[PDB]
């Protein structure tokens, strides 16, 4: 009999895998404080990665890599493309990092540098609140967090014109292989795209949370602005004249493959006392040029609705009974 | 030549000292009966091994050591062992009941009916010493006697022994070795107790030595024996430096020099490669960049831990055997390469190395086997503090109930301290925090 | 990768290399020990004490 | 580290006399006293028990205690009757007649003193008196009620010095007299005061293991007794005999109560009593299932403080720390999460005769308090009526000083209620 435990109540993704857990017979679930335990859901902040791994006879499995916050992390992210050397970098904004070391003095050379050349200076801001703006000066009021290029010619779905940006689920399990879930999603938009009005945030914020509030033709082309592979494939074949797989996967593929492996020798489990696993959610961007641009990596991410079934059964097939076993989905990167 | 007194305290402490010093005298070439033949000036000396072992007009060479304990049955297989011969009876000194693993039955019931005895034992030794540079403790954490009894002759050796330097060798408890359940509270009391008359600690955690010996000794179940002897290994290692001659860590006063900057974070993280068994018939020699590489993996360490997300404070590098500076310079550019190690911004990211050329020395018949060469790594790494972390956690588990608390109160100690010493946790936790964690 | 206070003896050699620059008195120990004394002694008194009763 | 063994009553001595016939063979001790082992292992730890005479003599460091003579006559003409001290039998000739009051105020009271005169002589002559054991029942009037007075007198003069019980508790399936949940209450009360730690031997669990799984359909007490000194024996094992951790009473106690009232334990063994010897998985199952319990608790009803088990035997150490790690790790529940580790494992390579492994176990459970409400409910049933009191009040005893007994014991069950949930 296997044991777990539960310390993010708030985690959809692992309340179903609780909840599967339970279904197969052999895992039993003990009480949040209990050491005993084979497999911990931990908490999003200060999980004790220090006391698993000590408890004598038992393999202890943990859902969450120690250090991954380097990656999840938007001005930390910032800084690891820069200072590593196996990112240096062409799929990630221009981005700088603001403090209210920092980088503001280098950051105007370049906006300074696109203003005179004619190029078009829009930039964003953000942090772990959103504003989007062409005038420095007010992007820095406003911090008074992370400037990045803001993209502005980005690839419009028809009809409708409108913006979208695509989320990949991605899990690593304790051998560090990488595993792409094959089912993407790509929340859309409502609003047709204005280029010429930044002070409205609907038709320019992806998030679903702003599209279900905001937009007021919400839903109209997909449901709940979730449109999901297939349907995408197929638009790029018709308006297009080419494949998902080709136009944008490769990219994606890429650019996962980079980030996890860049920071592996940091995280890595290999050796440890305890082992690590962790799902983590990729959010790109897609130009009208077809090129991929890598947005932000969330490190606790939910799943959408349609996909959890699939999903979930993945992560104890190939995360937890891989460690565990008892009595494919996913594209090996 | 300046004089060191080695201090073996509880039933760990005696143990792991016999081990010690049976390898001491193998590697001086020192007899079971004190004789040493290469010793060509009889009865005197001033010799880099004269820092450990003293000289008698018959030729006997005597260790500078005293054996406390507070129940006779350890100290008694000392006295008719291998190396009886060896002490005079002064040395080994032994009460009648032990702490029953009760830190304040050892701290303050039986020790303040022998501590003089103890400290008037050490003023002999003293007393032979023309220049006395301090003092190697060796105990448990958890034991009655070696938490309770230790923190009393640290503080009392402080008095009587104002300007010398103590380092310690204590034993973190692990489950897998025969712990007592009270041992969270008297690791936690004899730190607290302990801390500010330390001025550098060497915890070796059972558990770590337990699995090196099953994963690369392949002992099924290793004995204390088999854990003294491994451990015994890596004390030689740190106290090489004090017994030949050699440039670095020459002198008590350096080990703080090198290993601590702040003085309450003097707890260096011991590192060792290759242990190899004995019993292994055809085995490959470790090169260089090998041992080193493995010094960067928690495998090896005397406590585990994960140094990566930690920051270093000072790194020694203790090569013994067939190294040149050469190779040592290359390993580590490599690993730098490889590895993640980050200083902290006030310190120099530096390494200070000292070779040995006499590889490491092995008991005949024992599980180790002889090797070319051997690295002992001393870090003072932020990492360490997970062991702290797991151990303040535990004693909070017992203490909200106040579990086995009426031992230690029936003893004559105030339940204050318990609360008194785990604040002192938590501000040294705290310490550990600031110095290398990022907001 | 500098290389700096090289010492070489028959016996071995050191150096560093640099990769990146940057108590209670004897009084109050013995009442400390009294104090434990008196604590333990008031609480047998206690117990013979009850036993008496 | 010499232990005083102190036998008191029919069933205390009765119940020592078989204890000291099983010890003596597993260290080689003949009934003359004269050592004949192959081992040095039965000698190393030997002064524990017993003592030294001319000659490499043993003689065991036992009192043999009772008001009248007739167990103790029987002791002197048992097997190993001639090993024992002469001048260590102490008896009167009244008897208690199954009654507290007579045991530990009257007739009692007038014999203390020639007690407590040869405690005395065995301690002198004791290197580091370690503590001291004592053989009685609760349900009569010897072993309970002059038992608990000795007791106090031994701690008034050893206030320093662990006491340590096996109490057999009185149970109406095996009743000799309606009187003995007065007695046993009035005894609990003091062994809660003045024991370190208290070995609860019920008679009702006694029976049922005889019954039920050795299927004897009329159980004896000299049955009864066989599972106490197979017991006896094991949980004296890792005070006998050398181990890798040396460990006495104290240490014993200081591992195994958290707080110093919830200081009675249950104790188990497997095998029950065939020439199968059991596998290390066999004699961890059964060493933990209520049917192995020496007290006619459920474990299941309530939790672990802290657990101690002892291995006996030829056998893998590896293969031990798998089985009682997976016991743990498997049925959680069921220990306190608030006492880290607080399960402990030894291991002796002498096994005890007639075997070749097995397992004692020594548990600090929340569900000894179904014993203690038991005796409870007995107890109230009669005194709501004053049931049978005349035989107390005739010897000076008044019915507050029942009220009391009853009030303390009734808390000694909300205190296992309590961290049972906690
Ligand atoms: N590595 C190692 N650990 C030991 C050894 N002996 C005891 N220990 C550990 O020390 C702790 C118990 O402390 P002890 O040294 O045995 O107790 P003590 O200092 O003699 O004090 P007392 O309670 O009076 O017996 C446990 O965690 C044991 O695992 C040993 O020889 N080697
Ligand atoms: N450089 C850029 N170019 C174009 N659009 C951008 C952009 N940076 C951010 N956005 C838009 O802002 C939205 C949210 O930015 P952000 O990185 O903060 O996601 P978020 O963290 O607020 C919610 P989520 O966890 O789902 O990504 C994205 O969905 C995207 O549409
Ligand atoms: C709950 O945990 C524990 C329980 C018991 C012990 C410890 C411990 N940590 C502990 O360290 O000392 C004791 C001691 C012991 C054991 C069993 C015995 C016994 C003991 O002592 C004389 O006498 C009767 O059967 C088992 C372990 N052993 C080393
Ligand atoms: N297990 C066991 N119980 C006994 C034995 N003799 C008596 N008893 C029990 O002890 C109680 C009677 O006490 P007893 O020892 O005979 O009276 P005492 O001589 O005054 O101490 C009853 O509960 C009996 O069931 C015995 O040999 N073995
Ligand atoms: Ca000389
Ligand atoms: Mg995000
Ligand atoms: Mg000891
Ligand atoms: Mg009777």
């Amino acid at each position: 009999m296997y044991t777990f435990v539960v310390r993010d109540e708030n985690s959809s993704v692992y309340a179903e895998v609780s909840r599967l857990l339970l279904a197969t017979g052999q895992w039993k679930r003990l009480r949040k404080d209990n050491p005993r335990f084979n497999l911990m859901l931990g908490e999003r902040n200060r999980l004790p990665f220090g006391r698993l791994g000590h408890e004598p006879g038992l393999v202890q499995l943990v859902n969450y890599y120690r250090g991954a916050d380097k990656l999840c992390r938007k001005a930390s992210l910032v800084k690891l493309i820069k200072t590593s050397p196996e990112l240096s970098c062409t799929w990630f904004p221009e981005s700088y990092v603001i403090y209210p070391t920092d980088e503001r003095e280098v950051f105007l050379a370049a906006y300074n540098r696109r203003r005179e050349g004619r190029e078009g200076n829009v930039w964003i801001a953000k942090s772990s609140g959103i504003l989007i703006s062409s005038e420095a000066s007010e992007l820095l009021d406003f911090i008074d967090h992370v400037i990045q290029k803001y993209l502005e010619k980005p690839l419009l779905l028809e009809p409708g014109h409108r913006k979208f940006d695509i989320r990949s689920w991605v899990l690593v399990d304790h051998l560090y292989n990488i595993y792409l879930y094959r089912e993407g999603v790509l929340r859309t938009s409502s609003e047709p795209y204005n280029s010429a009005n930044f002070q409205d945030k609907t038709c320019h914020l992806t998030n679903h949370c702003i599209q279900k509030e905001y937009s007021k033709n919400y839903g109209r082309y997909e449901e709940g602005n979730e449109m999901f592979f297939e349907e995408f494939n197929q638009y790029l074949m018709d308006a297009l004249n080419t494949t998902l797989e080709n136009s944008i996967l490769l990219q994606i593929k890429h650019i996962i493959r980079s980030c996890l492996m860049c920071i592996e020798p940091a995280i890595s489990t290999k050796h440890l006392h305890y082992q690590s696993f962790q799902l983590f959610g990729f959010d790109f961007m897609v130009d009208e040029e077809l090129k991929v641009w890598l947005i932000e990596v969330n490190g606790a991410p939910a799943c959408a609705q349609k996909l959890y079934a699939e999903l979930c059964q993945g992560i104890v097939d190939v995360a937890i009974s891989s460690v565990f076993p008892l009595a494919s989905i996913f594209i090996k990167l | 030549m300046r004089e060191c007194i080695s201090i073996h305290v509880g039933q760990a402490g005696v143990q792991i000292g016999n081990a010690c010093w049976e390898l001491y005298c193998l590697e001086h070439g020192i007899q079971p009966d004190g004789q040493m033949p290469s010793d060509k000036t009889i009865g005197g000396g001033d010799d880099s091994f004269n820092t450990f072992f003293s000289e008698t007009g018959a030729g006997k060479h005597v260790p500078r050591a005293v054996f406390v304990d507070l129940e006779p049955t350890v100290i008694d297989e000392v006295r008719t062992g291998t190396y009886r011969q060896l002490f005079h009876p002064e040395q080994l000194i032994t009460g009648k009941e032990d702490a029953a693993n009760n830190y304040a039955r050892g701290h303050y019931t039986i020790g303040k009916e022998i501590i003089d005895l103890v400290l008037d034992r050490i003023r002999k030794l003293a007393d032979q010493c023309t220049g006395l540079q301090g003092f190697l403790v060796f105990h448990s954490f958890g034991g009655g006697t070696g938490s309770g009894f230790t923190s009393l002759l640290m503080e009392r050796l402080s008095v009587d022994y104002g300007k010398k330097s103590k380092l310690e060798f204590s034993i973190y408890p692990a489950p897998q070795v025969s712990t007592a359940v009270v041992e969270p509270y008297n690791s936690i009391l004899t730190t607290h107790t302990t801390l500010e008359h330390s001025d550098c600690a060497f915890m070796v955690d059972n558990e770590a030595i337990y699995d090196i010996c099953r994963r690369n000794l392949d002992i099924e179940r290793p004995t204390y024996t088999n854990l003294n002897r491994l451990i015994s290994q890596i004390v030689s290692s740190i106290t090489a430096s004090l017994r030949f001659d050699g440039a670095l860590n020459v002198d008590l006063t350096e080990f703080q020099t090198n290993l601590v900057p702040y003085p309450r974070i003097h707890f260096p993280l011991a590192t060792y490669a290759p242990v190899i068994s004995a019993e292994k018939a055809y085995h490959e020699q470790l090169s260089v960049a090998e041992i080193t590489n493995a010094c960067f993996e928690p495998a090896n360490q005397m406590v585990k831990c994960d140094p990566r997300h930690g920051k270093y404070m000072a790194c020694c590098l203790l090569y013994r055997g067939d190294v040149v500076p050469k190779d040592v310079n290359a390993a580590i550019a490599t690993i730098k390469t490889k590895r993640s190690i980050q200083f902290v911004d006030w310190c120099p990211t530096g390494f200070k190395v000292g070779i040995n050329y006499q590889p490491p020395t092995v008991v005949p018949g024992g599980d180790l086997a002889k090797v070319q060469r051997a690295v002992c790594m001393l870090s003072n790494t932020t990492a360490i503090a997970e062991a702290w972390a797991r151990l303040d956690h535990k004693f909070d588990l017992m203490y909200a109930k106040r579990a086995f608390v009426h031992w230690y109160v029936g003893e004559g100690m105030e339940e204050g301290e318990f609360s008194e010493a785990r604040e002192d946790m938590a501000a040294l936790e705290k310490d550990y925090e600031e110095v290398g964690v990022d907001s | 990768m500098e290389v700096i206070e090289l010492n070489k003896c028959t016996s071995g050699q050191s150096f560093e290399v640099i990769l990146k620059p940057p108590d209670p008195s004897l009084e109050e120990i013995q009442k400390k020990l009294e104090a434990a004394e008196e604590r333990r002694k008031y609480q047998e008194a206690e117990l013979l004490k009850h036993l008496a009763e | 580290r010499e232990i005083v063994h102190i036998q008191a009553g029919q069933c205390g001595n009765q119940i020592g006399a078989k204890f000291w016939e099983v010890i003596s063979d597993e260290h080689g001790i003949d009934p003359t006293g004269s050592y004949h082992g192959d081992s040095d292992l039965q000698l190393e730890r030997i002064n524990v028990y017993y003592n030294e005479a001319t000659g490499n003599k043993y003689v065991p460091r036992a009192i043999l205690v009772d008001l009248e003579p007739g167990t103790m006559d029987s002791v002197r003409s048992g097997p190993f009757g001639q090993i024992f001290r002469p001048d260590n039998f102490v008896f009167g000739q009244s008897g208690a007649g199954n009654n507290w009051a007579k045991g530990h105020y009257t007739e009692g009271a007038e014999l203390v003193d020639s007690v407590l005169d040869v405690v005395r002589k065995e301690s002198e002559s004791c290197d580091c008196l370690q503590g001291f054991q004592l053989t009685h029942s609760l349900g009569g009037g010897t072993g309970s009620g002059m038992g608990t007075l000795l007791i106090s007198k031994i701690r008034e003069e050893y206030p320093d010095r662990i006491m340590n019980t096996f109490s057999v508790m009185p149970s109406p399936k095996v009743s000799d007299t309606v009187v003995e949940p007065y007695n046993a209450t009035l005894s609990v009360h003091q062994l809660v005061e003045n024991t370190d730690e208290t070995y609860c031997i019920d008679n009702e669990a006694l029976y049922d293991i005889c019954f039920r799984t050795l299927k004897l359909t009329t159980p004896t007490y000299g049955d009864l007794n066989h599972l106490v000194s197979a017991t006896m024996s094991g949980v004296t094992t890792c005070l006998r005999f050398p181990g890798q951790l040396n460990a006495d009473l104290r240490k014993l106690a200081v591992n195994m109560v958290p707080f110093p009232r919830l200081h009675f334990f249950m104790p188990g063994f497997a095998p029950l009593t065939q020439y199968r010897a059991l596998t290390v998985p066999e004699l961890t199952q059964q060493m933990f299932d209520s049917k192995n319990m020496m007290a006619a608790c459920d474990p299941r009803h309530g939790r672990y403080l802290t657990v101690a088990a002892i291995f006996r035997g030829r056998m893998s150490m590896k293969e031990v720390d798998e089985q009682m790690l997976n016991v743990q790790n498997k049925n959680s529940s069921y220990f306190v999460e608030w006492i880290p580790n607080n399960v402990k494992t030894a291991v002796c390579d002498i096994p005890p005769r007639g075997l070749k492994m097995s397992a004692t176990f020594i548990g600090n459970s929340t569900a000894i308090q179904e014993l203690f409400k038991r005796i409870s409910e007995q107890f109230t049933a009669m005194f709501r009526r004053k049931a049978f009191l005349h035989w107390y009040t005739g010897e000076g005893m008044d019915e507050m000083e029942f009220t009391e007994a009853e009030s303390n014991m009734n808390d000694l069950v909300s205190e296992y209620q309590q961290y049972q949930d906690a």
